[PDB]
């Protein structure tokens, strides 16, 4: 490992600040760089540095330390479309192998100012045969598991944006078929809110 | 300055064929390389080249040949495909000693699977589950899921049009398809998706909801002798209206 | 340590 | 005392013989450190001190690509000068490059330069403020407005105030008894008949080190360079220096004429006149 | 295009004692172009054992080179170095001059 960068994942609310550290070894490098690469899509180049000390852009800030072999990333002010793996690339001349980090994902979770945690059924337009349950509303600091039952299954948590109210809320999905999945038994496995809103 | 192009975005090959992925790049770099990207392995280097008529291997050469006839053009080619080839090639480059500032740029991908049996491959089944009736009482809003199930490879792009146009305003799509069965490595796929717009919104009967899944599968010049319709590449909906209570 | 950045004239 | 860091380029084009010569040549103050020359077996950025050969396989590694990144260019532009001045393709050309750093005796950063010429004249070089260009010529105009489209100066700026000062400073410890070293010159002093009307008067230092050493005539106080034959600072080969200045003078009156030698491991400027 | 013609300098390392081993050097100096032979003599015939030193340039661009071979002095063994250039018409002998 010529790079190496920290954890994945990083879980950082809205507004605040996401530091990324990474450390190289090549002692001759002399180009520093910052890639953003969202899920599905291409890495993309967010900050260089060349010298010792720090370099802003908007709310990225890149700082660079030679002697301890350090580069640095913080964002502030975190927006949710900073959710994605942030790739440190170091290299030493223009011949010279970009040497690339692993990455951390920076995971940007809402603010949602009062939960109201809930577990819904949602019925079919029916030509399918499942029923489909719908966790929602609930806080940024829960968070879902996934099945020890085998038909049943469970997405990840993600966020919605209501760009009218300025609501945004967090949500999962389950679904089955082969008996009776019922949605008040199907997020077992998670650890859910007590106050979690399960109509009759 | 398109930057660095890269086609197709999606692909499924079947063991032993050959197929050429094109990278150009409009910058006059002399420095073009080639990666794959691995969920264990981070980002890896197949070959290079430093500038026209010239190249290299990188750590992962093995099955890729690649050449470099102009300096924009740096096309790889893999004669024989293997399913440890199932990846996400990148494109991308530098200036080399011709240019600027020292930046490397990326194309946007290409996302190869290779399987063994193209038996294996599966367009998506798409169902739109309108929402609970409890939600709208509760909050005033109305959340529609989309589940696109059923498909190999996961090569899907999901977008919700309502009254005929595309939204982005309200949805939240999964990040990656989930495996159906995690037991197998010819699994299938599921994705699901979220719309919620207001109570009053989804109570208005003019309004029409549509999820729509792009699957990339076979070609229609492709050879296919099951009973099963043809997996070629195409769009599969479904749809909701609004409804009043 | 060389310069790591040449360029053509 | 103020310590440098400098790399030297030469490049000669050889019609018909093929590839360009390329030598490159690194010291720091007047020691040399390294070496590639195109022409030797290795082809490899090669070791000329003791303190440099404890560097990894890394470094060597690394300089012998950064060294043959700047063959390449060079290379290219023996081609391109050639376009930029229409000149045929039977003719030898020189390019030289020349690039480093001075440091103060704090080791804090000075002076950074970057110089490059063509036929053994000013082509083109970056300015004091490491931020602009001076062109020699209109050809040099067209190299100076690509090399600002391409930031050039910003990655040299970078080097030159970064990587080339950290560089030297760890080169001005790793190799302290060589570098940090200060040799007094040892003195004589000559005479010798040109006829029975004109006597030479020769004035030596030898065995200083580092090069930097003024010799200079005087009669009473008035300095002399009238008749002040001076010759250039030459190398001993055991990484001293040496050096002599003579005067023509009036046989019998070689009493009010003094030698000054001025050096940084002098305490004071030495004075001598013929014993 | 730049022609400067060579400074020669043919001088001992250490001060010349007959039966000591020395190094003795040729210094050219001040030249341009970089294209020079250079050949250190021993009563008038070639020394093959002559090291140089790596080509490298001064502050006005011109060239400058250190030939040197191990020797030791009498007072019979003439000394000299061989310079040939563009900038010369025939090839240039410089003796060594012990007080110089």
């Amino acid at each position: 490992k010529e790079v190496e960068q920290n954890s994945g994942p990083l879980s950082v609310p809205e507004g605040a600040i996401a530091s990324l550290n990474c450390t190289y070894s090549d002692r001759g490098s002399q180009s520093f760089f910052w890639y953003r690469q969202y899920s599905g899509k291409s890495p993309e180049l967010i900050m260089s540095i060349y010298s010792n000390g720090d370099k802003e852009d908007g709310r990225f800030t890149a700082q660079l330390n030679k002697a301890s072999q350090y580069v640095s990333l913080l964002i502030r002010d975190s927006q949710p479309s900073d959710s994605a793996t942030y790739l440190c690339a170091v290299t030493t001349d223009s011949w010279g192998k970009l040497q690339f980090g692993a990455g951390t994902q920076v995971v940007v979770t809402p603010d949602i100012q009062n939960p109201d945690p809930a577990v819904y059924q949602l019925r079919d337009s029916k030509s399918s045969d499942k029923s489909v349950c719908l966790f929602t509303d609930f806080d940024s600091q829960t968070n879902v598991s996934q099945s020890k039952d085998s038909d049943v299954y469970i997405t990840d948590k993600t966020v919605l944006d209501m760009r009218s109210m300025d609501f945004k809320s967090n949500s999962a999905v389950a679904w089955s078929n082969k008996s009776d999945f019922a949605c008040a038994n199907a997020f077992n496995n998670s650890i859910i809110p007590e106050d979690t809103f399960f109509p009759s | 300055n398109a930057g660095v192009t890269q086609t197709p975005k999606f692909q499924v090959l079947k063991t032993g064929q050959s197929m050429t992925l094109q990278c150009a790049q409009d910058m006059n770099h002399e420095y073009m390389s080639w990666y794959r990207q691995d969920p264990g392995m981070g980002l890896r280097l197949i070959h290079y080249s430093v500038g026209a008529g010239i190249t290299d291997q990188g750590e992962v050469p093995n099955g890729y040949n690649v050449s470099r006839s102009t300096t924009e053009d740096f096309p790889l080619r893999l004669l024989s495909a293997a399913p440890s080839q199932t990846s996400v090639y990148f494109c991308a480059s530098r200036p080399g000693l011709a240019g600027g500032r020292p930046e490397q740029y990326f194309g946007p991908g290409t996302r190869l699977t290779v399987t063994e049996d193209l038996k294996n491959v599966f367009p998506p089944e798409v169902a739109v589950f309108e929402p609970s009736e409890a939600e709208i009482s509760h909050t005033q809003k109305a959340t529609l899921v989309c589940l696109a199930t059923g498909f190999y490879p996961d090569h899907v792009e999901l977008s919700w049009w309502v009254n005929g146009k595309e939204v982005h305003s309200g949805v939240s799509t999964d990040p990656q398809p989930l495996k159906e069965q995690p037991a197998l490595n010819d699994s299938r796929y599921a994705l699901s998706s979220r719309l919620r717009v207001s109570a009053t919104f989804w109570q208005d009967p003019r309004n029409h909801f549509r999820c729509q899944v792009q699957f990339y599968g076979l070609s229609e010049n492709d050879e296919w002798t099951q009973d099963r319709a043809k997996p070629v590449t195409q769009i599969v909906s479904a749809e909701a209206w609004g409804r009043a209570d | 340590l060389l310069f790591g950045f040449p360029v053509y004239v | 005392g103020s310590h440098s860091m400098r790399y030297f380029f030469t490049s000669v084009s050889r019609p018909g013989r093929g590839e360009p010569r390329f030598i490159a040549v690194g010291y720091v103050d007047d020691t040399q450190f390294v070496r590639f020359d195109s022409d030797a077996a290795s082809q490899r950025m090669e070791p000329r001190a003791p303190w440099i050969e404890q560097e990894g396989p890394e470094y060597w590694d690394g300089e012998t690509r950064k060294v043959k990144a700047h063959s390449q260019t060079h290379r290219v532009d023996l081609g391109t000068l050639r376009g930029y001045y229409n000149q045929s393709e039977a003719g030898s050309h020189t390019v030289q490059r020349m690039y480093g750093c001075d440091v103060g005796s704090d080791w804090r950063f000075l002076r950074g330069y970057h110089q490059y010429a063509y036929d053994g004249k000013d082509y083109i070089a970056l300015k004091e403020d490491l931020r602009s260009w001076t062109a020699a010529d209109m050809a040099a105009q067209t190299t100076k407005h690509k090399w600002e489209a391409a930031h050039v100066a910003e990655q040299l700026r970078a080097y030159l105030e970064g990587t080339c000062v950290e560089w030297l400073r760890r080169y001005l410890e790793n190799g302290k008894e060589t570098l940090q070293r200060t040799d007094a010159p040892k003195t004589h002093m000559t005479h010798h008949a040109v006829s029975d009307h004109e006597a030479t008067l020769r004035c030596w230092a030898l065995s200083f080190y580092p090069a930097e050493i003024t010799l200079t005539w005087q009669r009473d106080g008035e300095d002399q360079t009238q008749d002040t034959e001076l010759v250039e600072t030459r190398p001993a080969g055991d990484g001293t220096f040496q050096k002599w200045a003579a005067v023509v003078v009036p046989s019998g009156q070689e009493q009010r004429y003094t030698c000054h030698v001025q050096h940084e491991g002098l305490p004071k400027p030495l004075t001598l006149r013929w014993e | 295009m730049i022609q400067r013609t060579p400074k020669i300098q043919v001088y001992s390392r250490h001060p010349a004692e007959n039966g000591k081993s020395n190094f003795l050097n040729c210094y050219v100096s001040g030249f341009h172009p970089s294209d020079i032979e250079v050949d250190l003599l021993k009563n008038g015939e070639r020394i093959e054992k002559v090291e140089h030193s790596d080509l490298s340039f001064s502050k006005d661009w011109s060239f400058y080179l250190l030939y040197y071979t191990e020797f030791t002095p009498t007072e019979k063994d003439e000394y000299a170095c061989r310079v040939n250039h563009v900038t010369l018409s025939q090839p240039k002998i410089v003796k060594w001059d012990r007080d110089m």
